[PDB]
RNA sequence: CAUUGGUGAGCAGCGAAGGAUUUGGUGGAUUACUAGCUAAUAGCAAUCUAUUUCAAAGAAUUCAAACUUGGGGGAAUGCCUUGUUGA
């Protein structure tokens, strides 16, 4: 029912840190803030880790053999993650601004730049156990002067060489006995260095500066040790080197600039083999694959990545995140994809099971505040606040309609006919419910009514009324068909600003400032029951605030809700910490799930330290930017007080946490949340979780086992669902042959018909066996028919993901079957030439 | 003994153990090793932060510690380990078998002194070494020359010098010679410590009656004799501040601070110690300041301070008495009840016999309040009636945490040993909440239960009796008599629905809650003693007194699994944070891990020393355990969380991998009838028939820039025959009419490989390559596996050489293999079938 | 720009306008991201529109 | 932050900075504190211009000029972006030299600003007041040291220091010593009449961050 | 008659060698614990100096440089740019 867990992190692809490729170079490890998301490329699988730091990352690394996980946040702390089991092993604390890690390529030892210190550790092996203390030092060298901004190992494990801000770098043998062999130092630039790489026979060091300057270095005569021999330069002028890459087998240097530019050399002799631009800010991080073949580039303004194949020129993806922009959510009718419209003025539609965009739509001029499809998934409406309301078709990717008022208000709400023919939206502008026509673009009516703004909107699907609920403290339900236009109010206690209705259309559930959740029933008026939603709310101290968060009542209440496809349960989350999961019947809360750890943004804690405060203010609200060595770095284009409108740069605060938005999924047993650092995916596993149903001592894999070879198929299967384990599901469902198929699910009882249907929904969207699949969903569509026609309302996130399947992957392979079938046709049939 | 699933990670909550520790300084800073049973653990002092702890326990107890700089020399049962870090860098084997009791090292040497007065003197191999390795000599003191030796001290500017103190004089030894050089007059007490006094040639000697002797060794006469009266000196030391000050510890629980130029006692710090745990075992100024280091027995260690003089021009006479200044402490007696206090395993609850309840942290050893027992005031007006003299409360038998309700009202609820009500605590503030909870029968609270939403506190009384507290304003709403023998156990749902008790009748009642009826009634055989609630799956369990566990569904309300291995009592156990095992710990030492699904014990571990609670983490990653003797929480972790455990039965043996590792592979092809598609991802096909305009759309918007200059052949240049591989397999398919290694390999290529090789066929000559390209084609659907992939090269066939095939068509051969073709496609229609019924069916069902 | 953002995008909308866009038969899949996935295969206009 | 020293000209008052925004000055000898403010801005340096009475502070962009108890009397609207402040105190004129590349004087009694000079080498790495002159010697990124004044818009002597960036300099008391240490770990005795280095002290084994000469000749180096 | 207004005088009740309110200071926590210093593959920590030096390496935009300005008018004299005379 209600075990879920952080699956997924949606909508972000890399804010800021280090970009690392899988060994092979299939997977590519990318840093959100806490977390790490890994995207599989080619098998289209994405997944990110539950773990979270307590601020941003600045350093990841991945061992080579793809077993441990090294992620550093700013400020030291450490996280050394078991990799292939997704879970943390240890913790530890470097002291400085860490600013890179890199494991050997042995796999042994691991480096560590931080502070103007070079730190080497041993790793700990992954065969064993968990230590109180499993990092073994090996060494600390303190040669350098200034902060170490840059570490690389030789090819054999027996050599680093780092680069610092001494405008210098350096070479340190890994063994004591081999200090003499190399324990060396490389002046000669002139403003940082910002990377020293050796070549593919260690006997060239190439170096190169922030300045623009690369060096390469060789051990030769004018008893002779180690000269410069060439001096290439980029010839950039207000450009500078941000982030550099080398890949010695095949003698490739990529660079990228604070232009936006990247540029990929040769060097043994400097020639320009490509010149792109990635955009228009500055370009933060590169890397490239084993092979050497793909180059992974990172921004953090704007927060995109783009990894780049470079002998075709061909970008294999190119994606752009978003943070602290996501203003709506929406799922397609299907767990395929996720529809955010975003402060931008823009809307996405992201993949789910590969994290990836596949579209965006930019015709809004201002922020796009809601977003809804129909009741179909090939046309979506958006509602924004320029004043406008448009459709978009999700085939040809046009907006076909574009739908105003008449006095330019500006719109906040919007709700969409079942029966796809009526377009209504809400503003705080004006108070009246403007509807219009969606074939024929004309405006219909101005439902007036409501004293004070609009909050809400929604159609009652199965019997088509209008739901709306606004700041008047007042729900009012509009029939506005049938040639009577009657209303209907109900005053709640205060002023209501979420809205859902049942999948029946039977109830209303609205959501007050009050802290209540209050469910009303639509025929009589009458309210049938409130959750009193306020004592499990986790509200946030923020830095600048000068009273308590018990007493801030900035965050103790909902502001979306979302009522479950079953209509058993509701999701609820507001502008605070916590997302809630109640239960209607009962009127009690399931779980409470908190969003985000992150010290990084404002309302996550509630208690601060009073060693960061002082007698003066808050250390935490003293402008550490004008310490900073960079102009555009240390401009501030802030606006005073400001919020909610603009870049993440024009408002002078930290950014808040809060959720946007929540839906639950139409298909699994997930839900979506919209916040500040994305879009949160929490689901659930009937894989690990042991919940049985109607057990008893007889019952036992063992004896499910003896009756499969005891040839009792039914009776195998039943005892399997009530053990609920879903490998032994999956045994007996793949045991039974072809034959007995449709006695099995003809006999099968109706309290296992809904796990029976989950689980082919689940398996067939990833399986390989078609036929079979197919052959039981005929077999049990064909017994019981009536039974889910009746019940429409148990099976409906059962039959949807059984849709899901037979259009998406049976669908396809019935259309290439047939084009080659009259394409043979024609072929064979038709006359020949001359 | 072994286990294989859990693993020992830590045993946490210990600070001293009475085994005197050592302070080494660092630079100008100082850390203190105190031993802990086989550990050791290597406090700083500025702040008493854990700086390290020793990795590996030793095989048996720690007897003598002491600290150089860097390393630590630890001497155990017949060995000297000398560790750095701890890490043990270095292991020093006697050749003996009787146990060590003495360590001192100076200079090049070590000298150890094992209990039948033996001293053996190690020494540096190279005089630029870190510690002493190799063997040099071994002393010995006969009965005629001193009686057993008390300590073994060194002296500054002492060239080769050890002075051996032992119960009758103080002898000097020259230790590269090995030659006795003096021996003093022997004392008329017997002697219990010594001390190097921090001026030249003076070692001060503490007595069993109440002496501190002020002992010279230029001349070998008593400076000094300053008598204790009625106590027994266990520890001596001085000040090196620039005041002189000596602090001599009793074995009472005292210490007392003399001034030694006015002949003064300046004060006497009273029962710092526990008299009963030795008293005051160890205690130390640190060198050049005015804080004292004191560690006693009863798990602690303090460390005071000598404020300034408050006076101007006297100074000296006036000394402020020492005040407090940092400690660290935990459990004296051993450990009652242990709680997991919330979800992320940071807080561990502790309730021990000394009536403490400490609070531990499985993060950071210096984040361990202790939780206060200080009463609120109350709320009707009355005073409280008690002792005067404060004292604590009796000891903890039954503890209930609910972080629902947090930082708002009470949200712990614990039961005394032998009274009448119970506790309401605060995990917020850390300490005692306002309300108290009676039975109303005469009753002890025998057992105490909380619900999910933190509202309501269930009492379970020894007469029946359920009474049910709110806790917001602690009033009594209800009182449920269904049992009349005691109450063992009370657990309420999830959704508040159901209220299941148990009770030493041998009786389960379970309870409606949003009404107030009963349910059901089941009554088991023996009587029960305990009950565990798993919420998530509905699912209680039971440790009944024929000794067994009897799982429980709540709904369907019976017995589903009787565990049954037991030898004797069941002290704890405890439910998998998702309902899968059962630990349980009981009296004939051993811990059983009992699988549910399956039924059998497949884990267990035998114990040393018997066990007394068990609980496992809210999260999944940690056990917390702990037994009869020992005063701190044994912590295991998880190799289950971390790989994949067998589940079979071991118990009897000691004492279908599918199944047990249970997972299962799927079935690569059912039967050889039905279709399948490729194991793979499924976006293969679609990328193969897209495979031009998705390129197209990849590649930029403008041209880049590039050189002039560049090697042709850059791509081979990238440093470190006849025919192609995919056509000569082709070939001697078609020479064999065997064509499943092409379809393998074909299977294997790349979305581009596939392309490419299908343009590249050959198509002018009576076309061969195409006719056993498509008679491959056809195998392979026969063959009816990879279905979309065949399907979607023969379409790639038909959109590359379609035109060369419709020109030369109706010739014979390709003539026959389209027909071919066409006979395999026919028979393969039957899907669409199939998918058409489905979705036509499924969306009549949905929508009307 | 600067107004809005000043003044928290609260405002009020653009009076109206129009302009008489063109546009050009495409394939949606290279109409839509870069990516190595793909959602829609018809053409960009309707055939009544071509 | 870590703070950053300025006596008075009489050795009767101390200026302290802070890198955050603590800013005190104060008595130091009879233990009193005449103005403490706590700036947010990150403060780089501050003098007191001509008394313990008023005093300018180089704060995050502009130049502010505070009065004997915190009053802020003045911001330098035209000071943008300085690290490095003076005052040449016989002819009433504020120093400050910045991040911008540019070097400017202000008459602190009139208002009124005498020069803005373009150094054309980028951002100034040091600069010490020639005091028997008036003449500033700034330090550039280059290596180069540059003696100015403010009626040439050029610089009055052009001297090659140290290879790469200087990083402080030092003047002594009668005009004739120059001390500077760059970070190619070296420092120069340089002699300014007739400008001819005397003596080159070549690898001193961390680079030197300060240098400082007395009134009896003692040279400090940190 | 009430006071859901203040100031006092007494009970009933609670009630173990007392009780209540306010308050200055210090300690420990408020993020998840791998020891101090330095010139650092080691040394010191009771000291770095009567080895603290030498050898090596190390010098683009022939100066590219305010990306750093509240709005309008101007700018004698300055400053910048371009040309010119004379050395």
């Amino acid at each position: 029912k209600s075990d879920f867990k952080f699956s997924n992190l949606l909508g972000t692809v890399y804010r800021q840190g280090n970009i690392t490729f899988s060994d092979d170079g299939k997977q590519l490890l990318s840093p959100v803030g806490n977390r790490v998301s890994v995207f599989d490329l080619i098998n289209n699988k994405s997944f990110t880790f539950e773990y979270e730091h307590r601020k941003n990352i600045a350093a990841i690394d991945l061992n080579k053999q793809g077993t441990l996980l090294i992620s550093i946040d700013e400020d030291g702390r450490a996280i050394l993650v078991n990799f292939k089991a997704r879970n943390v092993l240890h913790h530890f604390n470097f002291k400085e601004k860490c600013s890179a890690v890199k494991f050997s390529p042995d796999g042994r030892l691991f480096a560590l730049a931080s502070g103007r210190f070079l730190q080497i550790w041993k790793t700990p092996d992954v065969n064993k156990d968990r230590q109180f203390a499993p990092f073994v030092r090996h060494r600390v060298h303190a040669g350098h002067f200034q902060d170490i901004t840059s570490l690389t190992w030789s090819q054999d494990s027996r050599f680093i060489l780092t680069t610092s801000k001494d405008l210098s770098a350096k070479i340190w043998s890994v063994d004591s006995e081999e200090k003499n062999l190399a324990a060396t130092t490389f002046n000669g630039h002139r403003d940082y260095v910002m990377g020293a790489f050796f070549s593919h026979d260690q006997e060239k060091i190439y170096t190169v500066s922030k300045d623009g300057a690369v060096f390469v270095w060789e051990f030769t005569k004018r008893k002779y040790s180690w000269r410069i021999t060439k001096k290439h330069f980029f010839y950039a002028n207000q450009a500078k080197v941000k982030c550099v890459t080398f890949h010695p087998a095949t003698r490739l240097l990529a660079v990228g600039f604070t232009s936006g530019e990247f540029r990929l050399y040769d060097l043994p002799d400097f020639t320009l083999i490509q010149q792109l631009s990635m955009g228009q800010n500055p370009v933060n991080t590169v890397s490239v694959n084993q092979t050497g073949e793909w180059l992974a580039f990172g921004s953090s303004k704007l927060g995109q990545l783009l990894v780049y194949e470079w002998q075709s020129e061909s970008y294999i993806l190119k994606q752009q995140g978003h943070f602290d922009s996501t203003n709506s959510l929406a799922y397609s009718p299907d767990g395929s994809r996720v529809v955010t419209a975003s402060e931008d003025g823009k809307i996405k539609v992201w993949d789910i099971t590969s994290g990836f965009c596949l579209a965006t739509f930019e015709e809004h001029t201002s922020s796009v505040t809601a977003v809804q499809f129909a009741k179909r998934g090939q046309v979506m409406f958006s509602s924004s606040l320029d004043g406008t309301v448009r459709a978009w078709d999700l085939i040809r990717y046009r907006n076909f309609r574009t739908f105003t008022g008449t006095e330019r208000i500006q719109f906040n709400c919007l709700a969409v006919d079942p029966s796809g023919e009526v377009v209504c939206a809400g503003s705080l502008d004006n108070f009246d419910i403007h509807v219009w026509s969606v074939q024929t673009g004309q405006l219909l009516d101005a439902l007036s009514g409501h004293e004070g703004p609009v909050s809400c909107l929604s159609f009652s699907q199965e019997n088509s009324v209008l739901a709306s609920a606004s700041w008047d403290k007042t729900i009012r339900i509009w029939s506005i068909f049938g040639r009577s236009q009657q209303v209907e109010p109900i005053e709640v206690y205060s002023d209501v600003l979420a809205l859902s209705m049942r999948p029946d259309g039977k109830e209303v559930a609205v959501s007050t400032l009050k802290g209540q959740i209050s469910i009303f029933n639509i025929e009589d008026a009458k309210q049938v029951g409130n959750i009193d939603c306020r004592k499990d709310i986790i509200s946030g101290r923020f830095n600048q605030d000068r009273f308590t968060a018990k007493n801030s009542e900035r965050s103790k209440f909902f502001t979306t809700i979302h009522y479950s496809f079953d209509g058993m349960a509701i999701v609820a989350g507001g502008n605070n910490n916590s997302i809630c999961l109640y239960d209607v019947p009962n009127e009690v809360l399931l779980k409470r799930f908190i969003v985000s750890r992150n010290m990084a943004l404002n309302g996550t804690l509630e208690f601060l330290n009073s060693k960061k405060m002082t007698e003066a203010g808050s250390l935490d609200l003293i402008d550490d930017a004008g310490e900073n060595s960079d102009l555009e770095d240390r401009i501030d284009n802030s606006l005073p007080g400001s919020q909610r409108g603009g870049d993440l740069s024009t408002r002078k605060m930290r950014p808040e946490v809060r959720v946007t938005s929540v839906q639950f999924s139409p298909t699994a047993n997930a839900f979506a949340a919209a916040s500040t650092e994305g879009l949160l995916i929490y689901s659930t596993n009937d894989t690990i979780l042991f919940d049985p149903f109607d057990l008893d001592v007889d019952v036992t894999p063992h004896s499910t086992v003896e009756a499969l070879r005891e040839k009792q198929f039914l009776n195998a299967l039943v005892m399997a669902f009530r053990l609920n384990e879903e490998y032994l599901i999956n045994k007996v469902y793949e045991a039974i042959p072809i034959k007995e198929i449709p006695l099995v699910a003809s006999n099968i009882p109706a309290i296992y018909l809904p796990r029976i249907l989950k689980f082919i929904g689940d398996f067939a969207i990833e399986s390989q066996h078609i036929e079979f699949n197919l052959i039981w969903i005929k077999a049990l569509l064909s017994a019981s028919g009536g039974y889910i026609n009746e019940h429409k309302y148990l099976f409906s996130t059962a039959m949807r993901s059984i849709q899901r399947f037979i259009v998406r992957v049976a669908k396809e392979v019935v259309n290439t079957t047939t084009d080659n079938k009259y394409t043979y046709r024609f072929l064979v049939s038709t006359d020949g030439s001359m | 003994k072994n286990s294989k699933i859990f693993s020992p990670f830590r045993i946490i909550g210990n600070v001293s153990n009475g085994v005197p520790f050592a302070t080494g300084t660092l630079g100008s800073t100082f850390y203190i090793v105190t031993c802990v049973g086989k550990t050791f653990q290597i406090y700083d002092a500025n702040t008493l932060h854990l700086l390290f702890v020793s990795e590996k326990e030793t095989p048996s107890s720690i007897v003598a510690l002491s600290a150089h700089f860097h390393y630590v020399y630890a001497a155990y049962e017949n060995k000297v380990g000398i560790y750095k870090r701890g890490i043990e860098e270095h292991l020093l084997e006697l050749e003996t078998d009787a146990n060590v009791e003495h360590l001192c090292i100076f200079g090049d040497y070590l000298c150890a002194s094992t209990d039948d007065n033996s001293i053996f003197i190690y020494k540096k191999s190279d005089p630029q070494d870190k510690y002493p390795s190799e063997f040099y000599t071994k002393l010995t003191v006969t009965e005629i020359q001193g009686g057993e030796i008390v300590s073994l001290q060194h002296l500054a500017t002492y060239l080769n010098k050890l002075t051996v103190v032992t119960k009758s004089n103080v002898l000097l030894f020259n230790v590269r010679t090995g030659k006795l050089v003096f021996t003093s007059n022997e004392f008329p007490d017997q002697i219990t410590t010594a001390e190097p006094a921090p001026v030249l040639d003076i070692i001060a000697l503490g007595t069993v009656t109440g002496e501190v002797i002020m002992f010279n060794m230029r001349k070998g006469k008593r400076i000094r004799t300053i008598k204790i009266p009625q106590s027994r000196i266990s520890s001596l030391s001085f000040r090196t501040d620039g005041s002189s000050h000596l602090s001599v510890g009793t074995s009472s629980g005292d210490l007392i601070f003399y001034d030694l130029d006015r002949r003064s006692r300046i004060h006497v710090l009273k029962n710092i110690h526990r008299e009963s745990y030795g008293g005051v075992t160890q205690a130390t100024f640190l060198n050049g300041q005015p804080i004292i280091v004191t560690s006693g027995g009863d798990n602690s260690l303090k460390e005071y301070v000598f404020d300034p003089s408050l006076s101007q021009g006297s100074g000296d006479v006036v000394v402020q008495p020492p005040r407090y200044l940092r400690s660290r402490g935990g459990h004296s007696q051993p450990p009652s009840y242990i709680a997991f206090a919330d979800s992320q395993s940071h807080f561990m609850l502790s309730a021990s016999k000394d009536r403490s309840l400490w609070s531990f942290s499985l993060r950071k050893d210096a984040q361990s309040q202790e939780m206060s027992q200080r009463l609120h005031k109350k709320q009707d007006g009355g005073r409280v009636g008690g002792s005067t003299i404060k004292s604590k409360f009796p000891e903890i038998v039954a503890l209930a945490i609910e972080n629902a309700r947090i930082g708002e009202w009470e949200n712990i609820i614990t039961a005394h040993k032998d009274e009448k009500f119970a506790r309401t605590w605060d995990m917020r503030n850390k300490r005692v909440g306002r309300w108290t909870f009676d039975t109303t029968d005469d009753g002890f609270v025998k057992s105490v239960a909380m619900s999910q939403c933190g509202n309501f506190g269930f009492i379970g009384s020894s007469n029946g009796s359920i009474t049910i507290y709110n806790m917001q304003s602690g009033i009594l709403r209800k009182k449920y008599k269904l049992h009349k023998r005691a109450v063992t156990g009370i657990s309420l749902d999830g959704m508040n629905r159901k209220m299941v008790s148990c009770g030493l009748d041998g009786i389960v009642g379970f309870y409606d809650f949003n009404k107030s009826t009963l349910l059901g009634k089941l009554k088991l055989d023996a009587p029960i003693t305990a009950m565990v609630y798993h919420r998530s799956s509905d699912l209680f369990a039971l440790a009944l007194d024929d000794l067994s566990i009897v799982v429980i569904d709540a709904v369907t309300q019976r017995v589903v699994r009787q565990l049954w291995g037991h030898s004797n009592r069941i002290t704890a156990f405890d439910f998998s944070p998702e309902g899968r095992w059962i630990v349980s710990a009981s009296l004939d030492s051993t811990i059983r891990t009992w699988d549910l699904p399956t039924g059998g014990c497949i884990d267990g571990i035998i114990v040393d020393n018997v066990a007394t609670n068990v609980k496992f983490s809210p999260n999944g990653d940690l056990l917390a355990t702990t037994h009869v003797t020992g005063n701190g929480i044994c912590i295991w972790t998880n190799r289950a969380q971390f790989k994949t455990v067998s589940t079979r039965t071991i118990d009897e043996s000691e004492f279908l991998n599918d199944i047990d590792f249970n997972t299962y592979t799927s079935l690569e092809q059912i039967d050889k009838e039905l279709l399948t598609l490729s194991i793979g991802p499924r976006s293969k096909m679609n990328t193969l028939l897209h495979l031009d305009v998705i390129r197209k759309r990849s590649k930029p918007k403008e041209a880049p820039k590039k050189s002039e200059k560049l090697p042709f052949f850059l791509q081979l240049s990238g440093e470190k025959g006849f025919e192609s591989h995919f056509t000569k397999q082709l070939r001697e398919g078609s020479q064999s009419k065997d064509y499943s290694s092409l379809l393998a390999t074909l299977i294997n290529f790349s979305p581009a490989a596939v392309d490419l090789e299908i343009r590249s066929l050959n198509s002018f000559e009576p076309f061969d390559e195409i006719v056993w390209f498509i008679d491959a084609l056809t195998q392979g659907l026969k063959s009816n596996k990879n279905f979309e992939l065949y399907e979607t090269f023969m379409s790639l066939l038909f959109k590359a050489h379609g035109d060369v095939i419709h020109a030369n068509n109706k010739n014979q051969d390709i003539a026959s293999a389209l027909q071919n073709w066409e006979d395999v496609h026919k028979k393969e229609d039957r899907l669409d079938d199939l998918v058409k019924f489905c979705m036509g069916v499924a969306a009549f069902v949905t929508t009307a | 720009y600067k107004l809005d953002v000043l003044s928290s995008v609260h405002f009020v909308p653009k009076p109206a306008s129009t302009s008489l866009e063109i546009r050009v038969e495409t394939p949606t899949i290279s109409m839509e991201d870069a990516q190595p996935l793909y959602m829609s295969n018809a053409s960009s206009l309707a055939p009544q529109e071509i | 932050g870590p703070y950053h020293i300025k006596y008075a000209k009489n050795g009767t008052h101390l200026l302290i900075t802070g890198r955050k925004g603590h800013v005190a000055s104060m008595d130091w000898r009879k233990g009193q504190l005449r103005a403490e403010l706590f700036l947010n801005e990150t403060c780089h340096s501050a003098t007191y211009l001509q008394n313990e009475q008023y005093f300018a502070v180089a704060q995050k962009k502009y130049t502010f000029i505070y009065d004997h108890e915190g009053t802020e009397l003045h911001r330098l609207k035209q000071h943008i972006e300085a690290r490095h402040l003076d005052f040449l105190p016989y002819h009433y004129l504020l120093v400050t030299a910045g991040e911008t590349g540019w070097l400017k004087y202000h008459d602190v009694s009139t208002g009124q600003l005498v020069s803005e000079l373009r150094t054309k080498a980028g951002p100034t790495m040091a600069m010490a007041q020639n005091p028997w002159n008036a003449v500033m010697h700034l330090g550039h990124s280059n290596g180069t040291v540059s003696l100015w004044s403010p009626s040439m818009p050029e610089p009055l002597v052009k001297l090659l220091s140290a290879r790469g960036p200087v990083n402080s300099i030092a003047i002594d008391r009668s005009g004739y010593y120059m001390a500077t240490t760059g970070a190619d770990r070296s420092m120069k005795i340089w002699d300014i009449r007739n400008f001819k280095q005397l003596h080159s002290v070549e690898s001193l084994p961390t680079p030197g961050t300060n240098v400082s000469i007395s009134d009896t000749g003692l040279l400090a180096l940190s």
